[PDB]
């Protein structure tokens, strides 16, 4: 069931992949200074990577499957225990280094190249 | 297909009433427009009704209190003026002037600390008889409120003129205004419209009359709350203005003495010229014409056959008993007698009105703060545009016994309620959904 | 013609459905405190429901019609007088209660399910 | 190569059209008052015309070409020297006094008419 | 019990009860006040 | 750091008409007399 905010955080990825709006809806939901300080950081801490999400080619949705392959030297793990045994709290660790080259070749090889295939096919 | 499907819409024009703050916008230094935003696009609305309700409006409150906070924001960084309370050796000034000007203008004398701390200094001035009270030869005196408050002076270079001001709402909110000619407090207005920011208001402090104010349309009206209840007050508004002139007839120099470290004082100097008093002329016939008009109006609210009488002020303190208002950096208090002198039944010259002036005021009805006001060198003229007044009634008896009216007032909040009745600000809501014939699409 | 801001609010729904950008464009268009107080107020009072229309699968447009049926128990009114006699000021009232079950059932039944079918079918 | 922020600003338009995310990523990247003043300033100056191109029918992408022709009375210049000799700093000048009719007939003529054809054709 | 460092004897000790015990006290005297003005517009109270 | 060099571009400067000269010139005023305020009021040094 919908447990709550950060609800299924200890469970496996496949059950965590089932329900995800519960993280979305809670994400925006003399001493005046720090209420006004809290609110501006809250809204722009949100939409800094909302616009970085927008440049990732699927600004609307929450999951999009785009045109980019995978350097197998990042990890060579068979598909089962990727989705059956390891959970998300473990998963971020071993790609904590490639995260920049992840973000590097993310859309600067896609929303640069699907850019270009728009530019010279779909714009053509 | 015959099963329908819901779709979204965005920007459906509906509103609900709420309340947030607003902000001021306008276009040497005065209290108001030191730093605000400079500035039409009125949009007419139609085919829609709305029920107004003034006296439950909220914007009266926050504007009423931020002009409190503006006023005592302004005076603060000028000089803390404490040691002005030692005894006063004092007498009436200039006897054998047997005119109406006799009790006026006592001259007084005292001690004052010098620039450097230990020495003493003696300096001499004039004051008005309402300024300073004796405690039980000369007598010993202290001015009227050295106790229960402090005193400080307005630093002389800033001005007291009222700039017009616009009020304006932030985005996501809407200004709606009734465009009816005749309007009586509440009602369904069949012709309303929207604006972004309100029109101009000059917020001048006034008691018992409204001054350089906004006019009305061709028929004079009344506004109240309780109309047969008699507790609260009564506002009226005229259609055509009449005018007013008054002045102070003296040339009256000033002098400057330092008090302590790096401070300056001004006192009222001495009188060149003769001695007269402040008086204020009005046109007699136009005044009778307009008041006969307003009583001929208000006979609708008390029966066509009854007798009505105008009487003077009741009493109390000076702050309620007379019409009082500044002009150019001073304060007025006239007698206000010869314009509530008439009675009324079914079937080139002018009018003088005496007027005294005070030097320090304690307005706002908030005991604890008191300003000193520097006297002004030179002669003063003061003209105005006369509009509306306020009124109250007494108790009485059964409803034939010649009802009587008196100019009352006192409270500051109603002084604005006369000129933002036509406003209501509201929150829009742009989201709605509806079923329709969208064959549901992947 | 383009009358103005909240212009056709008294008219019927069909005429109101014709022109809608005049509401969109004017939605964003010691005494500094309430200036800075008003502005943060207005900006996130805008995009709180900008993001919660973004979760509704049509973040771009202003009218989308998705894959969700209609329950007749909400109202049994035929299509004609829905779009011909009642205006929008009346319309919100009779669904002033069911508004939560609208917002409830709306995309928890859709924006997973359609993209559950995307993730399992057209990326298969 | 990727020069930097405002990098190819002096060069021609075609080379400037090659790389554009370097402008995108830097666009959001007693004395507290002007800090809090500046941050709200920057975020509203961003997403004022972020929503004003979000209304322009291609809120997600960076380049879209929609269903609207061109008035040759604006300029009669052939395609070559548009993209080969004139750079961007010149280009805004000759459509300075006109930009309003661009933004005018751009939006009110397109995202309605195509969505009228949605609501009436594809949803018939 | 709660400490940070218990073998370290420098700092303090916290404990927490499981049931409350109660406490009464009071001041047994009837007292008066008087008001004297200081200077401009101020008010003082002393023990009478 | 992250200084970025530019190329194929001209610009005409205008010193003596800059605005930031003023901005920092007045907030250094306000900083200076912000700093001294909450320490000692020193009046009676004039006998
Ligand atoms: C009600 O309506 C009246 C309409 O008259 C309105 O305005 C007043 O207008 C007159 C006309 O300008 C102002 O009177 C003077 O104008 C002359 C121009 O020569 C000046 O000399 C006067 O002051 C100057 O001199 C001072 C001496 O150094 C300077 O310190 C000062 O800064 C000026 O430079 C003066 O301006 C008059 O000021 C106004 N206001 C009043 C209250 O008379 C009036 O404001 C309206 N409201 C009220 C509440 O009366
Ligand atoms: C302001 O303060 C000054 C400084 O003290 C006053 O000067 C001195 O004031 C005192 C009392 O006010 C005077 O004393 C009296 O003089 C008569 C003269 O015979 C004597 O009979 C009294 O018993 C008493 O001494 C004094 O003369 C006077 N001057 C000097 C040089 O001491 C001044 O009077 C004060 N001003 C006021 C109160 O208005
Ligand atoms: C501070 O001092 C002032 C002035 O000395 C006081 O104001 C006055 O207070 C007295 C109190 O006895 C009042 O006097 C009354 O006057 C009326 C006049 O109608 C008279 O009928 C009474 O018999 C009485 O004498 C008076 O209202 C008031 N004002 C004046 C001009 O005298 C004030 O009370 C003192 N205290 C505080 C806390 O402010
Ligand atoms: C308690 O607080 C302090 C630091 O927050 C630590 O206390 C004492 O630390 C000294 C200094 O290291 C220890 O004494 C001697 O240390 C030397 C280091 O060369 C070692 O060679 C000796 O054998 C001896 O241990 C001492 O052990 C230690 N504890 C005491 C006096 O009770 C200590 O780290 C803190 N306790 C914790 C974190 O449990
Ligand atoms: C304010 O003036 C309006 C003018 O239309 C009055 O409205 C109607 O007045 C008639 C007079 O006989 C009443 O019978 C109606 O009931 C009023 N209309 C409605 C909708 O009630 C209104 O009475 C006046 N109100 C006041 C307080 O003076
Ligand atoms: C206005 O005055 C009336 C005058 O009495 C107030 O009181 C009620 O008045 C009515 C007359 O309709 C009597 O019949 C009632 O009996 C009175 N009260 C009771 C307990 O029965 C009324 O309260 C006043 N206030 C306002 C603003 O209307
Ligand atoms: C107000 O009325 C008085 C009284 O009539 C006017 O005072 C006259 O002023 C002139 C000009 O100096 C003198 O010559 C007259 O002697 C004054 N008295 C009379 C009885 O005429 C005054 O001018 C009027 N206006 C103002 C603004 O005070
Ligand atoms: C009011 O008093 C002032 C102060 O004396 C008068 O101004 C003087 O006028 C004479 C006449 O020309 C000049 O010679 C002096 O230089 C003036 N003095 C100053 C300080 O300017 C003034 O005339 C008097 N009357 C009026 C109506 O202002
Ligand atoms: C304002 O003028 C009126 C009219 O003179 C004054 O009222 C008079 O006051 C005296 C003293 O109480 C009474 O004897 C008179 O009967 C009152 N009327 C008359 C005809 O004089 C009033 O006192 C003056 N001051 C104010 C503003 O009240
Ligand atoms: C205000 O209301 C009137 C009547 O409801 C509107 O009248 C229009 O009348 C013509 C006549 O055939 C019809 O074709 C229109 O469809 C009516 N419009 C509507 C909205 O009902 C009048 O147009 C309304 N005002 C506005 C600005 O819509
Ligand atoms: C449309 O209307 C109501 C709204 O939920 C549904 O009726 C419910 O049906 C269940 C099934 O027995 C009852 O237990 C509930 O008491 C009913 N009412 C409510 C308010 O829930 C109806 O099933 C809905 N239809 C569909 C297809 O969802
Ligand atoms: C404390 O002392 C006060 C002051 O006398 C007592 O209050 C008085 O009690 C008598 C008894 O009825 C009354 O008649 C007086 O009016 C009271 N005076 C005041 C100022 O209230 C009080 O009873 C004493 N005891 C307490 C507070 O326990
Ligand atoms: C917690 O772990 C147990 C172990 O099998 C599992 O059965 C259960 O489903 C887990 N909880 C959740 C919420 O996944
Ligand atoms: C994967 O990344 C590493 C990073 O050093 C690189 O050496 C390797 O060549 C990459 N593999 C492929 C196939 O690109
Ligand atoms: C899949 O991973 C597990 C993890 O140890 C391993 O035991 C298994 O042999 C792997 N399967 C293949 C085909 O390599
Ligand atoms: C990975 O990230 C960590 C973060 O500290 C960094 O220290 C490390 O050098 C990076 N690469 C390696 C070898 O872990
Ligand atoms: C009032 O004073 C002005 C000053 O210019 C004068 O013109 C006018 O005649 C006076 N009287 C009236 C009744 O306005
Ligand atoms: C009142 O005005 C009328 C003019 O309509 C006039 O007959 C009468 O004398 C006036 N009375 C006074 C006191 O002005
Ligand atoms: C009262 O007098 C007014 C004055 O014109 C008149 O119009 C109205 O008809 C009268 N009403 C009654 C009830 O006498
Ligand atoms: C009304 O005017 C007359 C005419 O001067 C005067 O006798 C009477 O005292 C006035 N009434 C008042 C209250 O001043
Ligand atoms: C006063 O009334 C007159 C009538 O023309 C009007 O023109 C003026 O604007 C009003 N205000 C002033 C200050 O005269
Ligand atoms: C549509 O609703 C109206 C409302 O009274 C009704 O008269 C009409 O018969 C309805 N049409 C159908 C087909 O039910
Ligand atoms: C609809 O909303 C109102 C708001 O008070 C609520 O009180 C009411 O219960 C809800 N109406 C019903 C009865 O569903
Ligand atoms: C700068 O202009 C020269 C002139 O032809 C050109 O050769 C060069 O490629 C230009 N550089 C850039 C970065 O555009
Ligand atoms: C281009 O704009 C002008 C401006 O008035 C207009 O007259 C002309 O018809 C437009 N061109 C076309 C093809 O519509
Ligand atoms: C393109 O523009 C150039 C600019 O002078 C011109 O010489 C050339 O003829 C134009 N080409 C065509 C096809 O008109
Ligand atoms: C173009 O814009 C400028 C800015 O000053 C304006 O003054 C000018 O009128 C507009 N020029 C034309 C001729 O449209
Ligand atoms: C404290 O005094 C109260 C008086 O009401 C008494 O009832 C109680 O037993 C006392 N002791 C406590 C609370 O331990």
């Amino acid at each position: 069931v919908s447990l709550g905010f950060l609800g299924a955080a200890g469970s496996t990825m496949g059950a965590a992949s089932m329900t995800l709006t519960v993280q979305a809806r809670n994400l925006l939901s003399h001493w005046g200074i720090k209420q006004l300080q809290a609110r501006v950081l809250a809204v722009e801490h949100y939409l800094r990577d909302q616009q970085l999400l927008g440049i990732w080619g699927c600004s609307g949705k929450l999951i999009c499957c785009t045109n980019v392959p995978w350097n197998s030297s990042w990890s060579n793990r068979n598909l089962s225990e990727i989705w059956d045994n390891m959970t998300w709290l473990q998963w971020d660790k071993e790609i904590s280094n490639y995260t920049q080259i992840i973000y590097g070749l993310l859309e600067e090889s896609q929303n640069q190249q699907e850019k270009n295939e728009q530019d010279l096919l779909a714009l053509d | 297909a015959e099963n329908l499907w819901v779709t979204v819409y965005y920007g459906v024009p509906v509103w609900k009433d709420a309340e947030t703050t607003l902000f001021c916008a306008s276009d040497h230094n005065v209290w108001a427009t030191h730093a605000c935003v400079p500035t039409p696009q009125e949009i007419h609305l139609e085919n829609v009704t709305e029920e107004f309700n003034m006296w439950k409006n909220n914007m009266v409150e926050q504007m009423h209190e931020d002009i409190i906070s503006l006023w005592d924001q302004s005076l603060k960084p000028c000089v803390k003026l404490t040691p002005l309370c030692v005894t006063l050796q004092c007498t009436n000034y200039a006897p054998n002037l047997l005119s109406n000007m006799r009790g006026e203008l006592k001259q007084c004398s005292f001690n004052m600390t010098t620039e450097l701390r230990d020495k003493k200094q003696k300096v001499y001035s004039l004051f008005y008889r309402l300024d300073v009270v004796q405690i039980n030869s000369n007598k010993e005196y202290r001015l009227i409120n050295c106790n229960t408050s402090a005193i400080t002076q307005a630093c002389p270079k800033v001005s007291f003129e009222p700039i017009p001001i616009h009020y304006c709402a932030p985005a996501g909110f809407a200004i709606l205004k009734c465009k009816d000619k005749k309007f009586n407090g509440t009602g369904p207005c069949p012709s309303v419209s929207t604006v972004q920011c309100t029109h101009g208001i000059k917020p001048v402090v006034s008691t018992q009359l409204l001054l350089n104010g906004s006019l009305a349309e061709e028929e004079v009206i009344i506004r109240s709350e309780n109309i047969t209840n008699n507790a609260k007050n009564i506002l009226v508004q005229l259609n055509t203005p009449v005018q007013i002139n008054c002045t102070r007839p003296n040339n009256n120099t000033v002098k400057s003495i330092r008090i302590g470290p790096g401070q300056a004082f001004y006192y009222f100097g001495d009188i060149i010229g003769d001695i007269r008093m402040a008086h204020c002329n009005v046109s007699k016939a136009t005044w009778n014409e307009t008041l006969g008009k307003v009583v001929k109006q208000l006979r609708k609210h008390f029966g066509n056959n009854t007798i009505i009488r105008f009487a003077q002020s009741s009493g109390g303190d000076l702050e309620v008993t007379t019409h009082s208002f500044n002009c150019g950096g001073e304060f007025f208090y006239c007698n206000t007698s010869g314009l509530f002198n008439s009675t009324w039944i079914s079937n080139n010259d002018s009018i003088v009105l005496p007027c005294r002036i005070k030097q320090i005021i304690n307005m706002w009805q908030r005991i604890g703060q008191a300003m000193y006001a520097p006297p002004i060198q030179g002669v003063i003229r003061c003209v105005s545009n006369i509009t509306g007044l306020i009124l109250t009634r007494d108790g009485g008896s059964t409803n034939s016994t010649t009802e009587t009216f008196r100019p009352g007032g006192g409270d500051m909040r109603d002084n604005w309620r006369s000129e933002l009745y036509k406003y209501k600000v509201v929150k829009i809501e742009p989201l709605g959904v509806a079923p329709t014939r969208c064959k549901r699409r992947v």
